[PDB]
């Protein structure tokens, strides 16, 4: 049900892959959310300063 | 137990969490390390046999 | 002094001009090479001690 919008322009993942997400078994999850400008989307990566 | 730079030390976790085009370089680091650890073992037995 | 396929032979420059997500695998190439060159030196001493 996540795949509903067409312009999901950032969905790449670091430790997992979108194909294997439905066959895994997570210990616990958290969902953090915020609203930023469009230029700062690439500023969220491990070690990516900005 | 040594990871050799891979994200895990068990081969059934690399294939179950990420795609095939990325595991070809993750597991290649594990194979060329475990093959090196077996070549060091045999080359010490030739010394002991001599 | 040899780079062993890395970008530099000094450890301080590795953690300066590249992303923190790549710094783990970049310096891991160098430690395996130096451990390989240390494995070559010892296995010549086992022959010489015979």
């Amino acid at each position: 049900v996540l795949y509903n919008l067409a312009p999901f322009f950032t969905f790449k993942c670091y430790g997992v892959s979108p194909t294997k997400l439905n066959d895994l078994c997570f210990t616990n999850v958290y969902a953090d959310s915020f609203v930023i400008r469009g230029d700062e989307v690439r500023q969220i990566a491990p070690g990516q300063t900005g | 137990s040594s990871k050799f730079g891979a994200i895990s030390s068990v081969l059934n976790d690399i294939f179950s969490r990420l795609d095939p085009p990325e595991a070809e370089v993750q597991i290649d680091r594990l194979i060329t390390g475990r093959l090196q650890s077996l070549q060091t073992y045999v080359t010490q037995q030739l010394i002991r046999a001599a």
